[PDB]
RNA sequence: AAGGCGGCCCCCUGGACGAAGACUGACGCUCAGGUGCGAAAGCGUGGGGAGCAAACAGGAUUAGAUACCCUGGUAGUCCACGCCGUAAACGAUGUCGACUUGGAGGUUGUGCCCUUGAGGCGUGGCUUCCGGAGCUAACGCGUUAAGUCGACCGCCUGGGGAGUACGGCCGCAAGGUUAAAACUCAAAUGAAUUGACGGGGGCCCGCACAAGCGGUGGAGCAUGUGGUUUAAUUCGAUGCA
């Protein structure tokens, strides 16, 4: 968009829990364009996570995002022979979506049986402040303070 | 560019006063112009264009301060 | 040792690096720290923030002398010319004066060639 | 006068301009051959050498890089005395006189009022910018003419060969000055116009980049093409398109 300002069309808050934030989760997780399989996988995975540790089905899943949200991210600008990254803050709207993506891409790399099981395990680690999700958030944080002299 | 910090005040204002001293005394600019040696012709040529374009700005102002534009 | 009460701080800025040396009025060094010496080897040692990191490092490691007053003598117009003294006061010093000493010849020796 | 001349002081010296008068009374302008000065580099004999730096050596980039970039570095740049005598030595505009509407300035004298204090009125000398008539191919010049005229001098006669060869003069040398011919081409050129282009400058765009999702190139197969085979493997389409 050279001359365009956008406004994202709204989406339906999920029926089971009413959180539009969780409704994005099924949209990000959904593959090949189908919600029937993706929505049930998220719901089923949330039952095990909630049963395993702590009440408040939504709040346990919200703790994981609070641990994987990145507060800074680098962007590259080419000047001479080599590009060098410059750090920049993350707007809170994109901040939610970034960690919301990292969990799913890290979940698909476990060796478990069901995608629901892999998602439950990853969300457990994130809520416990461990695993691949926070590790990905750690690199973008470390590599943004690695070269902070640029701005 | 010697500055003497007064009774307390803020260090930022003392720093802003020291920066103003260097700007007013031309410490920054003289180092750059004397880092390399340029030939005497280039010195005479650059001053020629600097004065010519400075006066040309004044002579081009009179052609727009009275002519309606829109 | 000797618990020097007041001291001097020389900032040697340059287009490529920054050196911070803490002394006393007698001109004897106590500790030094440079941007290149602070692990910023490469193209980042000329950044203004790279001088911030080095100034604290030289403010530290001279705590043995108990220095409480500093005079700042900035030199060598470059990137790290004002940031490096913002960090000096953040270390707790009470800067008495700031002076700019820098070699400005009255058309002395001939400088090198233009670059192409 | 041109080349050129930049801390302060001293002592030798040239030129320019202005006010008011005396004085000589055509003593004037130009100048072939001559004579003098003449940037930088260069040469000779002595000194000096901080910094820069041809040559040179190493490190890089590169397909190579005898270059640009980096770290070093000698002649030279500096002084005295002699040679050299060439530059885009250029306002690419010879010197000397006369006349021909105007503006805005810079610098240096001066004689009146209002020594009312700033100021106002003019006359002199150099000098910068813009423009009127006029000039001309157009750019442009335009009272400091490239305008209208006088007096002398130098130079030019298609482009290469060529400011070269030979022969003189000059120089220690580098080389300088004077200076052709055979042969070859139908052009070479100046200014301006319309485009196109730029690793020139602006402003605006779009699945052009950025933010994402899914793919191709890897495998098996379908289909088209190139090639190769064949008695024939019918003809056409061939960057985007
Ligand atoms: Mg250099
Ligand atoms: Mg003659
Ligand atoms: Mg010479
Ligand atoms: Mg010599
Ligand atoms: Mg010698
Ligand atoms: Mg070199
Ligand atoms: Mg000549
Ligand atoms: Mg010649
Ligand atoms: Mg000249
Ligand atoms: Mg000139
Ligand atoms: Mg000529
Ligand atoms: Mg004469
Ligand atoms: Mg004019
Ligand atoms: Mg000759
Ligand atoms: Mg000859
Ligand atoms: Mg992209
Ligand atoms: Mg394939
Ligand atoms: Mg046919
Ligand atoms: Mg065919
Ligand atoms: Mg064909
Ligand atoms: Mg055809």
């Amino acid at each position: 968009p050279r001359r365009r300002v956008i406004g994202q069309r709204k989406i339906l808050p999920d029926p089971k829990f009413g959180s539009e934030l969780l409704a994005k989760f099924v949209n990000i997780l959904m593959v090949d364009g189908k919600k029937s399989t993706a929505e049930s996988i998220v719901y089923s995975a949330l039952e095990t996570l909630a049963q395993r540790s702590g009440k408040s089905e939504l709040e346990a899943f919200e703790v994981a995002l609070e641990n994987v949200r990145p507060t800074v991210e680098v962007k590259s600008r080419r000047v001479g022979g080599s590009t060098y990254q410059v750090p920049v803050e993350v707007r809170p709207v994109r901040r939610n979506a970034l960690a919301m993506r990292w969990i799913v891409e890290a979940a698909r790399k476990r060796g478990d049986k069901s995608m629901a099981l892999r998602l439950a395990n990853e969300l457990s680690d994130a809520a416990e402040n461990k695993g691949t999700a926070v590790k990905k958030r750690e690199d973008v944080h470390r590599m943004a303070e690695a070269n902070k002299a640029f701005a | 560019p010697v500055i003497k910090v007064r009774e307390n005040e803020p260090f930022d204002v003392a720093l802003r006063r020291f920066k103003r001293s260097c700007e007013k005394a031309g410490v920054l600019a003289e180092v750059r112009r004397r880092e390399f040696y340029e030939k005497p012709t280039t010195e005479r040529k650059r001053a020629k264009a600097s004065a010519v374009k400075r006066h040309a700005k004044k002579l081009a102002r009179e052609n727009a301060r009275r002519t309606r534009l829109y | 040792r000797k618990q020097v009460s007041d001291g001097v701080a020389h900032i040697h800025a340059s287009f490529n690096n920054t050196i911070v040396t803490i002394t006393d009025r007698q001109g004897n060094a106590l500790g030094w720290a440079t941007a290149g010496g602070s692990g910023f080897r490469g193209s980042r040692k000329s950044t203004p923030f790279a001088a911030q990191v080095a100034a604290e490092r030289c403010a530290d490691a001279v705590k043995e002398y108990g220095i409480k007053n500093l005079e700042v003598m900035v030199k060598g117009p470059g990137p790290g010319r004002e940031s490096t003294i913002r960090a000096l006061n953040a270390a707790g010093f009470r800067i008495t004066n700031i002076t700019d000493v820098t070699p400005i010849p009255h058309n002395g020796c001939r400088p090198p060639k233009k670059r192409r």
